[PDB]
């Protein structure tokens, strides 16, 4: 089940060992590596324009962190930490409190993206989806603190889009 | 008092010590080094920038997160100064500048700076204001820029007298001025003091209450000759008022707190002066 | 109770050990202050390091003591070396005080730490 | 029973079972366990003092040639006065089998440089007089691999903590990176697991 | 020209150039580990002093062998 | 009035061609090293932005602290970074380096980059996309634009 190569013997025929010395002293094969590079020189690149040009992705990427809510409802978290419980680095951060309503609450909702080692575990562990894995990634913060989210941050993020998660979630609830 | 400023364990990196800081200037030597200080002892602060940001975001990091705030003023309005001043606990100023501009003298940033933010200071009701100036900057002749730093210090006094008055001697440091003058190219008495002996000095006061209402002055542990001090910055080495300054005279009052009064030790010469004269022959005279 | 030892029969051994990995850091101070371009005495640098020898002085096993000089000698090869820099040899120097003295009242007001 | 249940074989077994006896057999003198793991990988418990001539033994004897040195940590395990584990793993080329020896060793004793049979030993070893303390006997070089040169403790030990009792920053006052004690934002929330009710009831120790 | 005198005089002024003694106190049975206080670490400093300042290498268990800077003349004068 | 529209104008176009090439070195350690040298991919370019890679830091105006910066390394870090010019520009990429991240424990690691050097742009992800960090540094040339540097000097 064993193929080596570079055991061949060069020909001792004048032949060959001419062609060899015609190869060595006269510049053949690196002249054809230059006709290889030409031959690609003469192609159309694939490049984007990249402020007007996005490129491909997955459904199932995992960017943002976001939550999401019920229909016409509440607020999907229950403060159930599991995924506080499986955050590989502890980013996870929730301290709760009941509101007097019946319904549980929460009070800080906490994702520390500096340690966040963007998993997908938190999102396959929320039994109801609350955090999400996000669709887009553009962060590019300038500061430090703002990179530490809030619940109303996560909050105000999950406001400004639902439909792309739910798309992403349509087209992804059937894998998993 | 209110909670979460009360002090918690160590100090440093985001350590909950006693102290809020609001630093005016901060951009140059001494409010850089301070800055640097109370991050060591972990503290937050206020610090107003009216330069480029370029400045204070490559001297950002010298804390921790939370520990610096930035924010954006001019010299000659109240409403910025009043909300840089709205949540203090204590204040600094240090201010100081080489030669005049085209829209400040030496007059009117000595007076018009410390009046406007020692009026909302004693508006805002702190406590440490502490006010920086020169060694014998007198009311009477010689220096335009002294006679203008005592107006400073007479005007501090004067409004929100609860007050430091805190003049060093000529202080040397990795980024001195009048020393950088001496080395890139008369009679006079004088003791330089280093750096952080001075900073120690402001931190220890501004750490320590009861020191409301008393002016400090610092001493270089040496009292030799300017000419002696050419003599060794060559030896090892190998504007127009501010020379006048530098020849004019730095004297000894003893009438007012000065360092054992504070308590601290006093740093030589020697050690610093090999320190930022990189880039042994010690005279060491030391004239009484 | 039959335990191998690291190298000596006493504590003589030892001693010799010690008291020649000492002259060995002692000879070997002041080419290192000078390559390294550092800023403090030689005075302050001989006495911190002799003060370091004294902190370990209530060991009497032989086995640790050689394991103490088979230590000092391999940071002595790392400063005989250059591959240390200006860090670590700073780093032997406590400058960042943390200031707290053995006062009961000192550790009164900064609590919590008795 | 049948479906989806990991393969196991007996062939495997009684040949590394039969071997390992044979091996105990022809050396008595510092053979005390010979474990035969169920996935068949073989291990065998071993006194520190003739750890040369087993590993002489051991590279060689043409009926198990074992060409291939591997993995050898001496494993931080509390509560036993011979603390550390040294196993040497040995991969045969001739005979697709994997062998442990696993000899102790308490931290102070030092175990023999195995340096001198194998060429492949050198940096392991600097690695694990660095990380855990083991000592040698006759060995060129004890360098630090894998840490600060200005830092000490062993730290894989159970004795050292999670953080360090340094942290680096930069200060433009003394102009350079400098180590202070820790000061932790984070609590790092110990989750505690270790729930009742013995899911393996055959690895049960004989009580009091 | 090595005397012995000259050895004398030589452990006199590097002894006078050693620091710590209180006072240099010349004594020719003097014993300053238990009759003036200082330490076996002071005692191979003072050894390996005489070391760099006229000549061999002084092993350390003959660095204990002198004690006293009358016998380090004696071992030198003995040895140079 | 001449005087502050010839230095806005000045100053608009000296830092326009700052913020036109950039061409940076690159530090990087771990597998965001990987990701920095796929926006060196021939899809994702940086010619076009006027990004050409080169490690020398006599030219390197923007420097990209990308990997697990480790206490055993920092020092050396700073000291490359002190032969630097005048403006000089730090992206803390990845979750290694955007406060130490994953390795936020276990000593020996730095927390993050901000302990050593100061950071102009932040970027997070574990890997973070080159297509993001091509937009950070979108980002970083409009802040090269928002500085009035000769503004402040003139106005002084
Ligand atoms: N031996 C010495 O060096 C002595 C020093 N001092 C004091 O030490 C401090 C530092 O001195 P140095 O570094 O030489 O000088 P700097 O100009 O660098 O420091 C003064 C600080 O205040 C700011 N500042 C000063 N004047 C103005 C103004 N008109 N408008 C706005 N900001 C102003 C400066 O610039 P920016 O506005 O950009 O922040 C800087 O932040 C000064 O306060 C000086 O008075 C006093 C006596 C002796
Ligand atoms: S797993 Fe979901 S429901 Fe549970 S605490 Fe986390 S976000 Fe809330
Ligand atoms: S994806 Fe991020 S927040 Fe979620 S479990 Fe992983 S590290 Fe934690
Ligand atoms: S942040 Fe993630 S992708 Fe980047 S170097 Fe660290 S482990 Fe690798």
């Amino acid at each position: 089940t064993y193929k080596y190569v570079n055991l061949r013997e060069p020909s001792m025929d004048m032949k060959s060992v001419t062609d060899r010395a015609a190869q060595t002293l006269l510049w053949t094969e690196l002249i054809r590596g230059l006709g290889m590079t030409l031959s690609y020189l003469f192609r159309e690149p694939a490049t984007i324009n990249y402020p007007f040009e996005k490129g491909p992705l997955s459904p199932r990427f995992r960017g943002e962190h976001a939550l999401r809510r019920y229909p016409s409802g509440e607020e999907r978290c229950i403060a159930c930490k599991l995924c506080e419980a499986v955050c590989p680095a502890q980013a996870i951060t929730i301290e709760a409190e009941p509101r007097a309503d019946g319904s549980r609450r929460t009070t800080r909702y906490d994702i520390d993206m500096t340690k966040c080692i963007y998993c997908g575990f938190c999102q396959e562990a929320c039994p109801v989806d609350a955090i999400v894995e996000g669709p887009n990634f553009e962060f590019s913060t300038e500061t430090h603190e703002e990179l530490l989210y809030n619940k109303e941050k996560l909050l105000n993020n999950g406001d400004k889009w639902e439909a792309e998660i739910a798309a992403n979630i349509q087209a992804d609830y059937l894998y998993r | 008092l209110h909670h979460a400023v009360i002090p918690h364990g160590k100090g440093g990196r985001s350590s909950v010590s006693g102290i809020v800081a609001t630093v005016f200037g901060a951009t140059g030597f001494l409010g850089r080094y301070l800055v640097n200080h109370l991050g060591r002892m972990g503290s937050q602060v206020i610090v107003p920038y009216r330069c480029e940001p370029y400045d204070t975001m490559h001297l950002r990091p010298m804390g921790d997160l939370g520990q610096i705030i930035f924010m954006d003023w001019n010299g000659r309005d109240k409403d910025s100064i009043r909300r840089a001043v709205e949540h203090s606990n204590v204040v600094i100023n240090l201010v100081g500048r080489e030669w005049e501009t085209k829209n400040f003298d030496f007059e009117d940033v000595f007076v018009k700076i410390p009046q406007a933010i020692a009026q909302v200071s004693k508006e805002a009701g702190v406590e440490k204001f502490i006010h920086i100036s020169h060694l014998n900057a007198d009311i009477k002749s010689s220096s335009k820029y002294l006679r203008n730093k005592a107006v400073g210090e007479k005007e501090v006094r004067e409004t929100f007298p609860e007050a430091t008055i805190i003049k060093p001697a000529d202080i040397f440091g990795r980024e001195d001025r009048f020393l950088n003058y001496f080395a890139n190219i008369k009679k006079t008495v004088k003791q330089p003091v280093y750096i952080v002996d001075v900073t120690k000095g402001i931190i220890n006061a501004i750490k320590d209450p009861d020191a409301r209402g008393k002016t400090f002055a610092f001493v270089g542990p040496n009292r030799y000759l300017l000419f002696d001090l050419v003599q060794y910055v060559f030896a090892v080495a190998h504007t127009r008022d501010k020379v006048e300054r530098i020849h004019t005279t730095d004297r000894t009052l003893p009438h007012l707190p000065g360092l054992e009064d504070l308590g601290v030790q006093a740093t030589p010469l020697e050690l610093k002066a090999i320190e930022v004269l990189r880039r042994s022959e010690i005279e060491d005279v030391q004239p009484a | 109770t039959s335990v191998k030892p690291i190298f000596s029969r006493d504590m003589n051994e030892a001693k010799r050990r010690v008291r020649e990995l000492y002259r060995a850091w002692y000879r070997e101070v002041p080419n290192t202050v000078h390559l390294f371009q550092l800023d403090i005495s030689v005075k302050q640098g001989r006495d911190k390091v002799r003060e370091m020898f004294k902190k370990n002085a209530h060991v009497t096993d032989p086995r640790v003591v050689d394991l103490l000089v088979i230590k000092g000698k391999m940071e002595l090869e790392e400063t005989i070396n250059v591959w240390k820099q200006r860090t670590h040899v700073m780093r032997f120097f406590h400058e960042t005080e943390a200031p707290r003295p053995k006062d009961f009242l000192s550790k009164f007001y900064v609590g919590h730490d008795p | 029973t049948r479906p989806t249940v990991r393969p196991r074989n007996d062939v495997a077994h009684k040949q590394l079972s039969a071997f390992g006896e044979y091996v105990a057999e022809i050396l008595p003198k510092y053979v005390q366990q010979v474990q035969v793991s169920c996935f068949s990988e073989l291990e065998i418990c071993i006194h520190p003092d003739g750890v040369i001539p087993v590993l002489t033994f051991l590279r060689d004897h043409s009926n198990a040639q074992f060409k291939s040195l591997a993995d050898l940590t001496a494993v931080d395990i509390p509560t036993r006065q011979n603390r550390f584990e040294i196993v040497y793993n040995l991969l045969s080329l001739r005979f697709n089998s994997r062998i442990r020896v696993k000899t102790y060793t308490d931290e102070l004793t030092p175990v023999e440089s195995s340096v001198s049979v194998y060429k492949a030993a050198n940096w392991y070893e600097r690695e694990i007089w660095d990380m855990f303390g083991v000592f040698f006997a006759n060995h060129p070089d004890l360098r630090r691999i894998l840490t600060d040169y200005g830092f000490e403790g062993h730290p894989f030990r159970k004795d050292f903590p999670l953080s360090g009792y340094v942290e680096l920053r930069y200060d433009d006052e003394v102009k350079r990176v400098v180590a202070e004690p820790v000061e932790l934002a984070q609590e790092f929330r110990k989750f505690d697991l270790n729930s009742p009710w013995e899911a393996f009831p055959a690895y049960r120790q004989p009580p009091e | 020209p090595l005397t012995l005198e000259g050895i004398k005089d030589r452990v006199l002024y590097v002894l006078k150039l050693y620091d710590k003694i209180d006072p240099e106190k010349l004594s020719v049975n003097s014993h300053f580990m238990k009759d003036l206080g200082l330490d076996s670490l002071d005692q191979v400093e003072i050894i390996m002093a005489m070391e760099d300042e006229f000549g061999f290498e002084i092993p350390d268990i003959d660095a204990e062998k002198l004690m006293c800077p009358q016998e380090i003349v004696d071992y030198i004068a003995d040895k140079k | 009035s001449r005087g502050e529209y010839v230095v806005a104008k000045l100053d608009d176009l000296i830092n326009w061609a700052r913020r036109s090439s950039l061409w940076p070195m690159t530090f990087g350690l771990a597998c965001c090293a990987v990701e920095m040298m796929h926006m060196a991919a021939p899809r994702y370019d940086m010619d076009r932005f006027g990004v050409v890679f080169r490690a020398s830091p006599r030219q390197s105006d923007v420097m990209i602290v990308a990997g697990t910066l480790t206490n055993k390394m920092a020092p050396a870090l700073r000291k490359v970074y002190d032969q630097m010019p005048e403006p000089r520009y730090v992206v803390s990429m990845g979750s290694c380096a955007n406060g130490g991240g994953y390795y936020h424990y276990s000593y020996s690691v730095v927390r993050g980059c901000d302990r050593i050097v100061p950071v102009d742009i932040y970027v997070p992800g574990c890997p973070p996309t080159a297509e993001a960090l091509l937009y950070g540094i979108l980002q970083l040339q409009k802040k090269i634009k928002r500085e009035k540097r000769l503004r402040i000097w003139y106005r002084r």
